């Protein structure tokens, strides 16, 4: 009711209880994840996914397995705005990348430009 | 951008209710270590307790510094009761090296450390 | 679709929506949505301010009677300005009816503390400040349950991975347990599973 | 004007005309369930799960060759579309086998998530399922062609973009085989882009083809290597490993195409790397030992000498960030020589002025170019992207393309002029009519090659091509800014080496003797220890050396391009950061970190210790370095042409030859893939 | 049935044989490193190659529905034995 | 299971080795894997 | 001890970037004849401050902002450097 309220950024690190060396350590990253081009599918867009950096995976020396020490390793946030995303980067503390959308372009094409005249575009097989 | 508060005023209200909460844990020690059959001096653990207070020492909003206060009152509530155990107020303390400097040799010797 | 379908209530709907628009009419003052899902349960979507008003007038009234408490849940929800879901589920005696109270908060700003008008919140609130954060003024007891009091963080939270910082063994050199950071013997192997190409058409989100 | 209104399952959109149904889907954001569909290819009307009903229409048509006419009405999900749909997914799952196990697109299919999500579940034709003998297309690509659906989809590609027409259809009715009839092996450049173009699991990658399963692997940015032009790259990893590549799209460059020597590329970088640091033994023998007694060695020699002597090859694969700590652990000691393995002539102020040692157009850009020629190279087998995009842009709109140096194998019937320099300025300037072409054509480009930068001939014949810019830059008005002018390159950290302020080409050496240098990389004989005194003292900071390393005297283990964050440059100015995928084997430590560990030894110090101060120097060297994924145009092509005429010497009448020129030059050229055994399989396939 | 290592050590199938600067013999000391002493590449050999005078067949492996799901496979080169991908085991055709 | 017992199958034992833990005979595990990234092969011969 | 490199932040659009592009038009084949031993060089990324740094003696590093100053202030600070 119009009360106390300051006007600063956030801090949320005090709260979640997070090792310091694991914030300022790593190091978020945000895109929109490319589509998995063997497949021809663009539902897989429309998101944007932070990521943190690959680290360290030895190996087990008993089995062959994979082990890490990295508690961090193996999230992803799927977000919808680029703009709450770095928003949120900036909220809890962590640093940050920001890759770019790049969209597929728009092209012209017809059977007709296929089977031109005089133009060399000609399938020539089908 | 009317946003409600927790508490206090400003800064002022909530370095009050800090400086209680550090008298309360100040004069909370002695029980402690008197009462869990310890293995670590009076001042040592005091000198934690007080760098635990230095290590937030850049926080600015009212709401976080009131919210840390909450914590820091549910934890003296926990430890002035039994409820909480020796494993607990020696994971407060990190002995248990891991002594990982931030020597950039030392840091090269094991590495992989950005 | 005569076989192997579910049917719904209709007659449901109706009496769902009816009901749905009269306490929307009656409290313009804190109602922001009221919508019916496909399968018939009503859902009222509550600012977070009157959840003392709102709650004193769902216990009573007479109209709608709903003394049966479900749960409170939070849902973790990132890309808002406010994140978190508080969510009540109340259940009618007289009538066999039950709504969702999806009210929502932010990380810090509170609401204030059902256990004035429910006394079966008290331990949901307290479970929820121990997973979340949302803070929960005017409440008698906010302690910890279900975590360590060691232990903090607020593990439900998104942010949160999944494997926590810490990790317990035993040692015979301080002769107790200790606490040491977490060194997984395996990975954890997460698979990407999501495949593309449009699962549900009319759930199609528009786009920019 | 230029719009047409659609109501697509009644929402009303504006299009533009000429375009079909599908575009207009995409445009709100719709899909079609399609297969015979690509869009880098043709339209051919194959596929017939693309099928939409049109309002008062007694049939359904195909929504890839449909002209919008004004005011449509689509029904994306009417009925009978989705019978339709359900009809013929159930006629494509006729003649499929059930290899679904044993295939090697089990999350990455598309029949399958077409076959959920848009068809029937339970089936017919209780007998029959033809079954197809298959062929052995190459040793590269595995090939069972019993799973092929017909799609068509590889002839269009091959004809189009390849061009080469090896791959076609024999037969009819359900008796048709796609391949080659006379068992002859499919192989050229961009190959490797057709296990990718197959939509189901028929042609397929034959190192690859049994070691995973998509769902496992996890994807990872990245940035292309070895090459110029740097095509995204998405690396499919695996448990602290890799599984293997894949191409990603950018809108410049490389939409969706990868060379197939870079698809293949990482089993040479698995193969035989380097894991420790390893001095010489007074036997004579190279052994390997801690980090202590290598970095105390090369520390306490590096403090007890100073100079001219301090030298440091840079070639092949490195970083930006490795060379800002060389050149700064070098400016703290007290001097310079550094060399790369290339070489480039600094008469018209060349090390600077960013016009002239790079590419000054946009590679997407040179689809608007007119008259392009080109002076000594084969971008067939220099970047070869860069050649699919000229034969894209040859394909849809006009071209007038020549060469100059030999007659190679560039596919689309190009113009030839000869091979001497002394031929193409004066048939170029004086008097001939393709160069009454390039006076008053339109909008030209002048390729130079970065193969004929080689002789010493490169200032006298960079100055002929500045003069052919410069005399069209003062013709005809156009269109500034706008440019003829263009180079290419072969290595991306030659372009970065340029940038940062270095010597290009091994001359500081060949004048000034050194005593103690440094090696990153050098692959080939450039300098060996017949060109330099006898006790030499060089430090190879490398991975899997085979040739360069026996030489040295102190091995380092350099990290590898999977294994940093580095921040390279294309052969067109833009700064793309790669991703840490792979943690390093062995000790293997990053290269920025092994040249501030020499400095914190060493009696000296950096005033940084993290990769963000490293950037932050970076910032200081170049600003655009750390401004990432964008293009930046200069100018004052005049003004380095007018530089240019201080050293004005001859044009000798040798016939200027690429090396790059055969199909085993291709895929030997580096250590990495000198290194794998799928390129020796390939070479010796290809050859015998 | 199996080969051996320089060392004395009963090899597998897959040649993960060892050095002599390891551990993994040290914690195989005392106690016996279970190999699977019947191979698995061996069996198949001998084999006598299933020939029919058809054109395109069919396999199931082993009784209907309790096995590898039917596979089609053709018999048109004659230098190349068709093999089945789940059976391994070969076909010829007869004229 | 004298009505019928067998399998006709060669490869099942006749021993039917019993439970083993406790033994100087029995099973450990390690891993069926052969070389991971092939370590660098030093040459043999020196530069003087 | 003596000079070893030169270099230069430009821009687009600023009027002391601006007269830095005057300067680079008029008195820098002047420059380049002036010395043929120094490597000075130009660069841009999208927008900067129009820098002037020099690198010399074992790394000693000197700037001056050449924001808001005019083609002949360009060229006293290059006789400052030089
Ligand atoms: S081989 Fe693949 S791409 Fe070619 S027609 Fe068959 S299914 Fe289509
Ligand atoms: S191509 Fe697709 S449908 Fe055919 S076997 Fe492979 S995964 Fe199955
Ligand atoms: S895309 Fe229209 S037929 Fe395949
Ligand atoms: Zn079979």
């Amino acid at each position: 009711t119009q009360l106390i309220t300051v006007d600063e950024k956030l801090d949320i690190t005090t709260l979640t209880g997070v090792p310091e060396e694991h914030i300022k350590t790593r190091k978020a990253r945000i895109f929109v994840p490319a589509r998995n081009n063997m497949q021809s599918g663009v539902n897989n867009t429309k998101k944007w996914k932070m990521e943190f950096d690959t680290r360290e995976r030895w190996e087990n020396p008993l089995m062959g397995w994979a082990s890490t020490a990295d508690p961090l390793s193996n999230l992803v946030l799927t977000f919808s705005t680029k703009e709450d995303a770095i928003a949120f980067a900036e909220k809890n503390g962590w640093s940050y990348d920001v890759e770019e959308r790049k969209v597929p372009k728009p092209k012209s094409k017809s059977y007709g430009a296929n089977f031109s005249w005089n133009k060399r575009t000609r399938v020539s097989t089908k | 951008t009317s946003v409600k508060p927790i508490f206090s005023r400003d800064m002022n209200e909530a370095k009050r209710r800090v400086r209680e909460l550090y008298r309360a844990w100040y004069r909370e020690v002695p029980n402690t270590v008197h009462l869990f059959q310890l293995d670590i001096s009076v001042k040592q653990g005091r000198d934690k307790v007080r760098e635990m207070f230095k290590k937030n020492a850049h926080v600015t909003d009212p709401r976080v510094v009131d919210l840390l206060v909450i914590k820091g009152k549910m934890e003296l509530e926990e430890t002035i009761n039994v409820w909480k155990q020796r494993t607990h107020v020696m994971r407060f303390f990190h002995e248990t090296e891991a002594p990982r400097p931030k020597d950039f040799l030392s840091k090269f010797y094991v590495g992989h450390d950005p | 679709t005569r076989p192997t379908v579910r049917p719904r209530n209709d007659v449901a709907h109706k009496q769902l929506s009816a009901f749905g628009e009269y306490v929307a009419e009656i409290l313009p003052k804190y109602v922001q949505q009221v919508q019916v899902s496909c399968f018939s349960e009503l859902e009222i979507c509550i600012h977070p301010d009157g959840v003392i008003p709102v709650l004193t007038f769902l216990r009573d009234h007479s109209n709608a009677q709903f003394k049966s408490l479900a749960d409170l849940t939070a849902v973790d929800i990132p890309t808002r300005q406010n994140r978190f879901e508080i969510v009540y589920n109340l259940l009618s005696l007289r009538f066999n009816s039950r709504i969702r109270v999806k009210t929502y908060t932010d990380e810090l700003t509170p609401v204030e503390s059902s256990v004035s008008v429910y006394k079966a919140a008290n331990w949901y609130e307290r479970e929820i400040w121990d997973m979340f954060g949302v803070f929960f003024a005017n409440h008698p007891d906010l302690r910890r349950i279900l975590t360590d009091y060691g232990f903090e963080g607020h593990p439900f939270r998104k942010d949160f991975p999944l494997s926590g910082y810490v990790e317990l063994r035993y040692d015979d050199e301080v002769k107790r347990v200790v606490a040491e950071p977490v060194e997984l013997a395996q990975e954890f192997r997460k698979f990407d599973l999501n495949s593309p190409w449009e699962a549900f058409p009319a759930y199609r989100q528009p786009p920019e | 004007s230029n719009l047409i209104e659609v109501f697509v399952d009644g929402q009303s959109v504006m299009v533009e005309p000429g375009t079909t149904v599908l575009q207009a889907c995409e445009k709100v954001g719709m899909q079609i369930p399609r297969f015979c569909y690509h869009e880098r290819l043709s339209v051919a009307g194959n596929c017939r799960m693309c099928l939409v009903e049109i309002e008062k229409a007694p049939k359904v048509v195909a929504a890839c060759a449909m002209p919008v006419m004004k005011g449509w009405n689509i029904l994306t999900n009417s009925e009978k579309t989705k019978k339709a749909r359900e009809g013929v997914m159930e006629f494509l799952l006729a003649n499929h086998p059930l290899d679904c196990p044993i295939c090697d697109q089990g999350g990455e299919c598309d029949l399958q998530d077409q076959s959920m999500m848009f068809g029937s579940d339970r089936s017919r034709f209780l007998e029959g399922k033809r079954a197809v003998e298959d062929k052995n297309i190459g040793p590269l690509v595995k090939t069972i062609m019993t799973r092929c659906i017909q799609c068509t989809r590889c002839i269009r590609f091959a004809s189009e973009i390849a061009g080469v027409d090896d791959l076609g259809t024999t037969g009819r009715g359900n008796d048709m085989q796609v391949g080659t009839y006379i068992e002859k092996m499919f192989m050229s450049e961009l190959s490797g882009n057709i296990i990718d173009i197959c939509p189901v699991g028929a042609l397929t990658s034959k190192p690859y083809a049994f070691t995973a399963r998509p769902w496992e692997t996890r994807k990872t940015e990245s940035i292309d290597v070895m090459d110029a032009v740097g095509s995204n790259i998405v690396v499919s990893t695996r448990t602290g490993e890799v599984m293997r590549i894949l191409p990603r799209m950018h809108e410049d460059i490389n939409e969706e195409w990868i060379s197939d020597k870079t698809r293949f590329a990482y089993d040479g970088l698995k193969r035989q790397r380097l894991t420790e640091p390893m001095v010489r033994n007074e036997k004579g023998l190279l052994t390997h030992t801690t980090w202590e007694d290598a970095l105390s060695r090369v520390a306490g020699m590096l403090q007890s000498c100073q100079g001219n002597d301090v030298a440091a090859i840079a070639g092949g694969l490195v970083d930006a960030e490795a060379l800002i700590a060389l050149k700064d652990l070098l400016n703290r000691v007290d001097s310079d020589t550094l060399c790369t393995e290339e070489v480039f002539p600094t008469a018209g102020a060349g090390t600077d002025l960013r016009s002239n040692y790079l590419l000054n157009t946009t590679i997407a850009g040179v689809e608007e170019a007119d008259v392009v020629l080109l002076v000594g190279t084969n971008p067939r087998f220099e970047a070869p992207l860069f050649n699919a995009r000229i034969r894209k842009s040859w394909l849809h709109n006009d071209l007038k393309v020549a060469l100059i140096g030999s007659p190679v194998d560039l596919t689309y019937r190009y113009d030839h002029l000869g091979d001497s320099p002394k031929i193409l300025q004066d048939i170029a300037s004086g008097s001939h009519p393709f160069s009454q072409v390039l006076q008053e054509a339109k909008k030209p480009m002048v390729v130079l090659g970065s193969s004929a930068l080689q002789r010493n001939d490169g200032a006298a014949i960079l100055a002929a091509v500045s003069n052919i810019a410069q005399k069209i830059r003062t013709s005809s008005g156009v269109t500034g800014d706008w440019k003829v002018m263009n180079i290419l390159h072969r290595i991306a950290s030659q372009v970065a080496a340029l940038d940062l302020g270095y010597k290009p080409g091994v001359e500081a050496i060949r004048k000034n003797p050194p005593k103690m240098l440094f090696l990153l990389g050098a692959d080939g004989g450039c300098v060996t220890r017949q060109d330099l005194p006898k006790d030499c003292f060089i430090v190879y900071q490398g991975h899997h050396g085979d040739v360069g390393a026996p030489i040295a005297d102190v091995i380092l283990p350099g990290a590898a391009y999977t294994e940093k964050s580095a921040t390279y440059v294309n052969t067109e100015g833009r700064a793309q950061q790669t991703k840490v995928a792979v943690m390093p084997p062995g000790l293997a430590r990053e290269d920025w970190k092994i040249i501030r560990a020499l400095s914190e030894i060493a009696g000296m110090t950096l005033p940084y210790d993290t990769l963000d101060q490293v950037r932050n120097r970076l910032e200081e060297v170049s600003p655009n370095l750390v401004r990432y994924d964008d293009v930046e145009g200069a100018n004052y092509f005049q003004q380095a042409s007018e530089l240019s005429k201080l050293v004005n010497q001859q044009l000798l009448a040798d016939p200027l030859v690429p090396p790059q020129l055969t199909i085993k030059d291709f895929y030997m050229t580096d250590s990495i893939s000198r290194a794998s055994q799928t390129m020796a399989k390939c070479v010796k396939a290809v050859t015998e | 049935g199996v080969r051996t290592s320089p060392t004395g050590e009963k090899v597998t199938h897959t040649g993960q044989v060892y050095d002599d600067e390891d551990y993994r013999r040290v914690r195989f000391v005392g106690r016996q490193k279970e190999v699977n002493e019947n191979f698995a590449i061996d069996l198949i050999a001998e084999q006598p190659v299933s020939q029919v005078g058809s054109r395109v067949i069919s396999c199931d492996g082993g009784g209907g529905a309790l096995g590898h799901p039917r596979v089609y496979i053709n018999l048109d080169k004659e230098t190349k034995t068709g093999t089945c991908g789940y059976c391994g085991l070969q076909f010829r055709q007869q004229h | 299971p004298t009505v019928k017992p067998p399998t006709a199958r060669k490869f099942i034992w006749t021993n039917h080795k019993f439970n083993l833990s406790g033994t100087p005979q029995q099973y450990v595990p390690y891993s069926t894997t052969r070389k991971k990234i092939q370590e660098w092969v030093p040459p043999s011969t020196p530069y003087k | 001890l003596g000079l070893r490199e030169i270099r230069i932040h430009l821009c687009q659009r600023s009027p002391g970037s601006q007269g830095v592009r005057d300067f680079i038009e008029k008195r820098y084949v002047e420059l380049k004849k002036a010395n043929p031993d120094l490597p000075i060089l130009i660069r841009e990324c999208s927008d900067v401050q129009p820098k002037l740094w020099a690198r010399y003696a074992f790394g000693q590093e000197k700037n001056v902002s050449l924001n808001n100053f005019s083609a002949d202030q360009v060229t006293r600070a290059l006789e400052n450097v030089l």
